[PDB]
């Protein structure tokens, strides 16, 4: 067995070579915070939320991208890892809009939850925030691009899984904008899964828009019937009425996606 | 100064654009500089060639480059919005690029910017009504010992004064082309008061060749 | 040897730096370029890499990595993929205008450097990523590359050594980020110039996925002069781990802003007073010096008196060597305005890929724009220090580090001028 | 007769907008055959 031995917070875990640091911490049940890493998209390494300390090495590494080497001691809860997480969360909330009440992603937002868990509790930002032009990519995805944190799960989805290549980053710097650069309509058969994998409220479900809110939704784990694939879904109801259909993770049918007919 | 496209009557995918056949020869020569299967590597020189033919990029040059290289249009849109040379609006024929970073600002490029603003009658970003001149304010152009300097479409005009850039703009309005260099007494990059180095002739080939070569 | 500087005209690698001689083949052959190149190439990669590791040549791009150890990462067996040398000719750094001079005035030295370096690493060809603003330099280098092909010096049967080596020039499109090696690779691949993450270092996955070395024009062009003159000769200039000669760009507030070649550990006061004709107003008019281009922290007059212009002494002087591009600033300088415009540069040239640079560099520019007017209170200086320390070390490439460093140098050496700016703002507006 | 007084680099005063690419077309025959990845693009 060509497994190599590493350490996660001192605890020895065995990994196949080529294992990322994030997966080495997943193999002891610790989830490193992340925004741009998605386990079915390719690795981008461009939110820097997974910056974790390797001891006897004076620089935090991007755990989503970094393959482990032999004998590392990964420090997920050390001081400079927490300073990295708090600083990166401060830059993510520097120009994010105060839209948490009028946002559908509230209650089921990644940015809110790991701002609460791994971020600070106040702002040092004293300037005016940016504002981004909204886009019309169709009747299914409500686009409010001020909330976008540029994690590029859009482009990796529509370049790898959807195979469409309509999305990209136009511009440069803080004015870089995820979009299509034209009034072009993103209608794939899988086009609604960018509502799933957007960690923020930049891409929301326009039919589900403004109607409900996740903590009061009752989750019911059911099956698709819209085709013969049998996608596993959540039919989430609120007080006796169907609100939306989310996917379930089933590793052998619909890995964590559904078609737009299903959704 | 925006990073989206809105279809005007003068910028749409039905705006006429196509290469001359010598530009198709040049595009084949560009694509031959890159390995097979990496035809997408030649987005930048072919789109730059489209700018050299048209003066600026409508969204038909981007789509034509995406058609001939068999890449998506979005991947050419990313390139044309990423870089500060791909002019996505029709600039004037002389594109005055004044450098205003810290080494040019220490040697008073602001006087040159004010002199161009009062000599042309425009400000930063605008275009003169004859559509010959467009003045924008750019970052470091890499001529720092020859600061302050400008760039006019291809050419560095260096070691400038306000009077030197007035004189260059005057001989541009006469329809000629000036000499792309410094406007002080020196030639390229030597000390202005005289040669502090390289005074002697070179030694020729073979000087100091170690034993065994 | 304890005294450094006073580099003589015979030990200059970049003879014809000034364009005073013929840059073409008939001039470059009269100066030592393309002499015994066949006997350099026939002696294998191992002898070339031994002479470069002998010569103590570090990274002339600015980071200062040991060049021969870097090039030996390509000295590895072939696994189907070709190998490439890539020559970093972007040169977007404020203060830095020397590789423009190497391309424009000694181009055959660069082409012979491409040939010897690609032979040292088994590289198939050479992509020279020149800046798109350097159009005359690019046509100039393509003329010299045509002269090298028509003489049979490169290409099929390079210099009669039986090696095949093309030399390409790829023009940029106006992005300072495409001088970083992986963003440059992406700019060759027809994509946005967004830097990759390391590892993979380009010796494993570089341009087009091939093994690749990206080196500066200066540390490529001085390599045939090293392989001709020997390693220990070039190692006998400058201090130890500071071996050799260096092109300095003494810009800013001097009487003669110039590009000159000097020994590696020359004093800064001696360099400014000996080649640039001194600071405008004498040495008693100096205020600060940005020693090696914009990404290095400034240092005041009390440090620039005794400091040496190499890697180790400037790291001990809490800055970096960098590109060795000297920016001289006198007492008539609004220095906070200068550093704020430099941060404005580093947000107009920043590709927006990862979070800390994309947001924090714009946020530092807004804080510095309020510091120029004084529209702040003195907690925000330490706040800006913590912002810069959160950008530093948390990015993908060192543009975040190279943007946090001018802020840290400015705060560290000129906190009281910021504080008195803010307090006179507070008295005159309230 | 040696000359350390004149700027010999005067050839770039007459360059045109198509100079670089005319030089690339003039060099397109001096170059080795490009290596292949076997496929026409990574989407083939
Ligand atoms: N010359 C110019 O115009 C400019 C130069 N710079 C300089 O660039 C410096 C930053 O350099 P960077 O490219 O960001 O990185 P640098 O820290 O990593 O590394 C230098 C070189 O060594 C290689 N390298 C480093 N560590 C390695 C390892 N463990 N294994 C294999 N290869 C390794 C890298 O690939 C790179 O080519 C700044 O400090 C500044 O001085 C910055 C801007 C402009
Ligand atoms: C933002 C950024 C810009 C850079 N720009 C250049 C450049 O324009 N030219 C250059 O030679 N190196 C540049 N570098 C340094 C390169 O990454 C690399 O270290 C160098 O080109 C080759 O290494 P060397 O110093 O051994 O030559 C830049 C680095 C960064 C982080
Ligand atoms: S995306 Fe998240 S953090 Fe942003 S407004 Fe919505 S709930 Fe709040
Ligand atoms: S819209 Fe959402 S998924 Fe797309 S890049 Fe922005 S934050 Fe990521
Ligand atoms: S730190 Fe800045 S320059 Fe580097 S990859 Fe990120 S956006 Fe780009
Ligand atoms: S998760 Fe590793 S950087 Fe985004
Ligand atoms: S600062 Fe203007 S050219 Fe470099
Ligand atoms: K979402």
């Amino acid at each position: 067995s060509n497994l190599i031995e590493v350490f996660v917070d001192g605890q020895s875990v065995m990994v196949e070579p080529g294992t990322t640091v994030l997966q080495a911490c997943e193999k002891v049940g610790m989830q490193i915070p992340r925004f741009c890493y998605h386990e079915r998209l390719s690795v981008a390494g461009n939110c820097r939320m997974c910056l974790v300390e390797i001891e006897k090495a004076p620089k935090v590494v991007a755990a989503c991208a970094m393959p482990v080497m032999k004998g590392w001691n990964i420090l997920t809860n050390s001081e400079k890892t927490k300073k990295a997480r708090e600083g990166v969360m401060e830059f993510l909330l520097a120009n994010h809009p105060l839209d948490c009440p009028i946002c559908d992603q509230g209650g089921e937002c990644d940015l809110q939850d790991q701002s609460m868990m791994f971020g600070s509790d106040r702002s040092r930002f004293l300037e005016g925030k940016r504002a981004v032009e909204d886009k019309n990519i169709g009747p299914l995805v409500k686009t409010i691009m001020t909330r976008c944190i540029q994690c590029t799960r859009c482009i990796r989805f529509a370049s790898e899984i959807a195979g469409v290549d309509d999305l990209g980053t136009t511009g440069r710097g803080n004015d870089m904008q995820v979009g299509t650069y034209i009034e072009k309509m993103f209608m794939s058969e899988l086009s609604g899964n960018i509502i799933d994998i957007c960690p923020v409220g930049a891409l929301t479900s326009k039919p589900y828009a403004f109607t409900a809110r996740p903590w009061e939704t009752r989750k019911t784990e059911s099956i698709d019937v819209m085709d013969a694939v049998g996608s596993n879904i959540v039919v989430s109801t609120r007080t006796g009425e169907v609100m939306r259909i989310l996917p379930r993770m089933h590793e052998d049918i619909n890995e964590e996606w559904i078609s737009d007919k299903t959704r | 100064a925006l990073f989206v496209h809105r279809d005007t009557p003068k910028n749409n995918p039905e705006t006429p654009f196509d290469f001359t056949p010598e530009n198709y020869k040049r595009i084949e020569a560009i694509v031959k500089n890159y390995p097979e299967g990496h035809k997408a590597a030649a987005v930048l020189p072919v789109l730059d060639l489209a700018q050299r033919q048209n003066g600026w990029l409508p969204i038909s040059a981007m789509n034509k480059v995406a058609e001939i290289l068999q890449v998506p249009p979005m991947r050419v849109y990313e390139v044309a919005t990423f870089y500060t040379m791909y002019n996505r609006k029709p600039v004037g024929k002389y594109h005055i690029q004044v450098c205003t970073t810290t080494p040019c600002m220490l040697r008073n490029s602001d006087s040159i910017l004010e002199a161009i603003q009062k000599k042309l009658g425009i400000k930063v970003g605008e275009t003169t009504p004859d559509k010959l001149f467009t003045l924008i304010e750019v970052e470091c152009l890499g001529a720092c010992v020859n600061a302050p300097m400008v760039q006019i479409n291809d050419n560095y005009y260096e070691d400038l004064t306000p009077k030197d850039i007035e004189e260059i703009i005057d001989e541009l309005k006469a329809g000629k082309i000036p000499k792309p260099g410094p406007r002080s007494g020196r030639f390229s990059c030597e000390p202005a008061g005289g040669l502090t180095s390289l005074t002697e002739p070179p030694k020729g080939p073979g000087f100091g060749v170690q034993a065994g070569l | 040897k304890t005294s450094f500087g006073s580099l003589k005209d015979e030990d200059r690698i970049f003879t014809n730096l000034y364009g005073r001689h013929d840059w073409r083949l008939k001039g470059a052959q009269s100066r030592g370029d393309w002499y015994k190149t066949k006997e350099i190439l026939l002696k294998g990669p191992d002898w070339i890499l031994g002479e470069v590791k002998t010569s103590g040549l570090r990274g002339r791009g600015g980071a200062g990595f040991p060049t021969g150890l870097k090039w030996s990462f390509m000295n590895k067996p072939s696994d189907g993929r070709p190998k490439y040398l890539v020559v970093n000719a972007d040169e977007g750094e404020p203060g830095t205008c020397k590789d423009r001079e190497i391309i424009r005035h000694d181009p055959h030295k660069l082409v012979e450097g491409c040939l010897v370096g690609g032979r040292a690493m088994g590289a198939r060809a050479a992509y020279i990523y020149i800046r798109g603003e350097f159009y005359n330099e690019a046509s100039n280098l393509q003329v010299a590359i045509r002269e090298a092909y028509e003489a049979g010096l490169i290409g099929k049967n390079a210099c009669g050594s039986g090696y095949d080596f093309d030399v390409f020039v790829v023009r940029g499109a106006g992005a300072y980020i495409c001088g970083e090696e992986t963003a440059l690779i992406e700019s060759i691949e027809g994509k946005q110039g967004k830097p990759r993450l390391k590892p993979p270092f380009p010796a494993d996955v570089g341009v087009f996925g091939c093994p690749t070395t990206v080196a500066n024009v200066e540390t490529v062009a001085v390599s045939p002069t090293i392989c001709r003159r020997g390693g220990a000769w070039f190692a006998s200039f400058g201090r130890e781990r500071n071996s050799g000669t260096k092109l300095f760009n003494i810009s800013g507030h001097v009487n003669n802003p110039c590009t000159v070649e000097e020994e590696m550990s020359v004093p800064l006061k001696e360099l400014i007073e000996k080649h640039a004709g001194g600071v405008t107003g004498g040495w008693d008019n100096l205020l600060a010096v940005i020693p090696g281009g914009s990404s290095t922290p400034l240092i005041p007059k009390s440090v620039c008196e005794t400091v040496l212009m190499d890697f180790d002494a400037l790291i001990q002087a809490q800055t970096g060597l960098g590109t060795a591009a000297v920016i001289v600033m006198d007492r008539s300088t609004d220095i906070v305005k200068a550093i704020a415009r430099l941060i404005e540069f580093y947000k107009h040239e920043s590709c927006g890929q990862c979070t800390p640079c994309r947001e924090g560099v714009d946020w530092m520019n807004k804080v510095m724009a309020r510091f120029v007017r004084g529209d702040a209170r003195p907690a925000e200086i330490d706040s800006l220090w913590e912002i810069s320390k959160q950008i530093e070390g948390h990015t993908i490439c060192a543009l975040g580090d190279g943007a946090a460093w001018p802020v840290q140098g400015l705060i560290r050496h000129f906190r009281p001028e910021l504080e008195e700016r803010m307090q006179r703002f507070a008295q005159q507006h309230q | 007769p040696f000359d350390n007084t004149t700027y010999k680099n005067l050839q770039h005063h007459d360059y045109s907008t198509y100079t670089f690419l005319d030089l690339n077309l003039d060099l397109s025959k001096f170059r080795m055959p490009q290596p292949s990845s076997g496929r026409e693009s990574p989407r083939h």
